[PDB]
This record gives structure tokens, C-alpha cells and sequence, in this order.
């Protein structure tokens, strides 16, 4: 039939999840942002549209830090982006508190991944309207 | 409700014309056993604040993590983290004070005596105390435990009242501190000869001296002391 795109956790006949795909649309419509992996670190950059001369220059920082060694930048619904970072900070904090060592980037990546993947499991939630570029330096580069 | 196990003794401090000084030996006792010796009990938060802690060491280590976390947190979404919006001694204290009181109020205290020393953004000297009961207060000089009884009397001779601060130089002050540390080594059976000392000057910043030692002790007269009354040899 049809209407497989009205509820979030629903599988369409061809095995897709339209709600997630529609989220991507919000992402693609957002500002452009990138990440470059150099040989001893990573660089993050992003486009900040001057919607008006009224915006105080330099005053609406987009890139965010998690812990003291991780950087995060995203495109799409900014508020969704902040929400995900808040979770990341909690996750990083929880990890350090028990293992002492600041969270390895690969471990942090899955923490964010499992969390985001979680928002595609129920119709009582909406998927994240952002794609996020993030990384840092750890025990392995 | 608990009872301390591994503990640190006195934490002494005072304030001079430009900043404040704080010190504490490097011992971690276990009852009467002077068990651990490389214990730093002076926690620098940023470089305008130094937190000296005495009491249960496990709780101290815990308060240390809380402080590092505070620094990390303050940095989040804070473009002025190391400028207008950096941690002030007064913030670090108010936080610690809050935590300390909540814990005693829940009948599970952080068994410590804490002194926060530092310099406010406007150059003002900051020096305040808080203990496991949540009690707090300020004075030109502050010391925990054993140091409250022996160090204060000495330090107060240098800065007895407010008008004495501007007349006291870092040399005079640091001297008083170092001498007090010696006196404490003479009469506190839970003290160590090694200690750390830190200066927070509104001009020179934070000077953190590790591995000091009590020097120039008088022990020679000990040879003339024989018996406990009538013995002659």
C-alpha cells in the first residue's frame, strides 16, 4: 500500500525508512561544513551565512568541543546538533569517570552512533536532522 | 557517615600585598603510619586559583576530579573560557562550598578541610575556608587542623589586621609560611619534611614550588638534654 512515510520506525516495502530519508533532506538544506584529517590531527571548518549585517560577527560560534580533545561540527537543524553534542559530552564524561582515560575517538564515534541509531527504532521519536563531522587525537593518532 | 582512612595534615595560608600564598606537606598518613609520601595536596585550578586540601585523601582525589571537570565544563560553548569567562577563585569556592554542605546535609560528608587561595579578575586577593560541615569563613591567614593551632598564631603576627596586607611583601609572607611549616614539622606527629608551596600574585601569576624541605632546624641543644629530672649522665 502506501503511507510508509508517516511513522518513524516503519519499513517501506523495499526496506527503507522514509522518515530518516526526509531527515537527510533537512541536512542537505543546511550550511556546508567539512573535516580534513591531517597527519597528526584534524581540522574542522564551516560556512556561517550572514543573514544580515545585524549578526554580531564572530559571535555565533557553530563548532563545538566535547571533553578537551574532540571537535564537532554539523549541518542541518542546529538545535538537533547541540542536543547530540550534549549527549556526547555526557557520554565522554561517563567514560572517563570509570576508565580514567579520556574517551578514544573511535569509542566516542560509536557512542554517538548507537544513540542516533536509537532514534530510528521508535515512532515516538524523530530522527536527527543533522549530519556530524567530528574527531580528535587519541592514544592512536 | 564515614571515618577518614588515608589523611593529609595541615594546610596553611595567608595573603600579602599582591597575592596570597598557600602550602601543605606531601604526606598521606594511614593512622600513625606515615604511609604515602608523594602526595600533592595543592590543586591548581586554572592559574589564578589553588585549592589546598586536608583530611581524607580518597575524598580529596574525588574533589580533584570534580575540579578538573569544572574546568572542562566551563570551556563548553565558551569562546571566552580563558578571558572574561574563565573560572574565578570565588566561583570555584562557591561550588565547593555548595557541594560540601549538601554532602554533610545528606549525612555523607567529604571528610575534608579546604582552603581556596587565589586572585580575582579585578586583582583582589581571595582566601576562604570550608570543611566537611559546610562551615566557611575568611581571614588574613587561614589554616586547617593542626595548623590552625600553631601556624595561625605565627602568621597573624605578620598580618594581624586588614591594614597589614599592603605592608606585607611576598618575601616576608613566603618566609612566615616556610617557618610555620618548620614549626609544624617540629610538633605535629603527622607531618612530613617535604611540602609544596604556591604563590598567586596579581602580577607574577601562579608560582607552584614542589619538593621543598624544612631546612635550618635547631637540634643541637638536644645533646645537653639527659634524663628527665635528676639523672646527670
Amino acid at each position: 500500500g502506501t503511507g510508509y512515510d508517516l511513522s518513524n520506525s516503519v519499513f517501506s516495502p523495499d526496506g527503507r525508512n522514509f522518515q530518516v530519508e526526509y531527515a537527510v533532506k533537512a541536512v542537505e538544506n543546511g550550511t556546508t561544513s567539512i573535516g580534513i584529517k591531517c597527519n597528526d590531527g584534524v581540522v574542522f571548518a564551516v560556512e556561517k551565512l550572514i543573514t544580515s549585517k545585524l549578526l554580531v560577527p564572530q559571535k555565533n560560534v557553530k563548532i563545538q568541543v566535547v571533553d578537551r580533545h574532540i571537535g564537532c561540527v554539523y549541518s542541518g537543524l542546529i538545535p538537533d546538533g547541540r542536543h547530540l553534542v550534549n549527549r556526547g559530552r555526557e557520554e565522554a564524561a561517563s567514560f572517563k569517570k570509570l576508565y580514567k582515560t579520556p574517551i578514544p575517538i573511535p569509542a566516542f564515534a560509536d557512542r554517538l552512533g548507537q544513540y542516533v541509531q536509537a532514534h530510528t527504532l521508535y515512532n515516538s521519536v524523530r530522527p536527527f536532522g543533522v549530519s556530524t563531522i567530528f574527531g580528535g587525537v587519541d592514544k592512536n593518532g | 557517615t564515614q571515618q577518614p582512612i588515608v589523611t593529609g595534615t595541615s594546610v596553611i595560608s595567608m595573603k600579602y600585598d599582591n597575592g596570597v600564598i598557600i602550602a601543605a606537606d606531601n604526606l598521606g598518613s594511614y593512622g600513625s603510619l606515615l604511609r604515602f609520601n608523594g602526595v600533592e595536596r595543592l590543586i591548581p585550578v586554572g592559574d589564578n586559583t589553588v585549592v589546598g586540601i586536608s583530611g581524607d585523601i580518597s575524598d580529596m582525589q574525588h574533589i580533584e576530579r570534580l575540579l578538573k571537570d569544572l574546568v572542562t565544563e566551563n570551556a563548553y560553548d565558551n569562546p571566552l573560557a580563558d578571558a572574561e569567562e574563565a573560572l574565578e577563585p570565588s566561583y570555584i569556592f562557591e561550588y565547593l562550598a555548595t557541594v560540601m554542605y549538601q554532602r554533610r546535609s545528606k549525612m555523607n560528608p567529604l571528610w575534608n578541610a579546604i582552603i581556596v587561595a587565589g586572585v580575582q579578575s579585578n586583582g583582589d586577593q581571595f582566601l576562604r575556608y570550608v570543611n566537611l560541615l559546610g562551615v566557611t569563613y575568611s581571614s588574613p591567614t587561614l589554616a586547617t587542623g593542626f595548623g590552625a593551632h600553631m601556624a595561625n598564631p605565627l602568621l597573624r603576627k605578620v598580618v594581624d589586621r586588614e591594614s597589614d596586607i599592603p605592608k606585607t611583601t611576598v618575601q616576608v609572607a613566603e618566609e612566615a609560611i616556610v617557618n610555620a611549616m618548620r614549626v609544624l614539622y617540629y610538633r605535629d606527629a603527622r607531618s612530613s619534611r617535604n611540602f609544596s608551596l604556591a604563590i598567586i600574585d596579581k602580577n607574577t601569576g601562579l608560582t607552584f614550588k614542589k619538593n621543598l624541605q624544612v631546612e635550618n632546624m635547631k637540634w643541637d641543644f638536644a645533646k645537653d638534654i639527659k634524663g628527665y629530672g635528676t639523672q646527670k649522665i
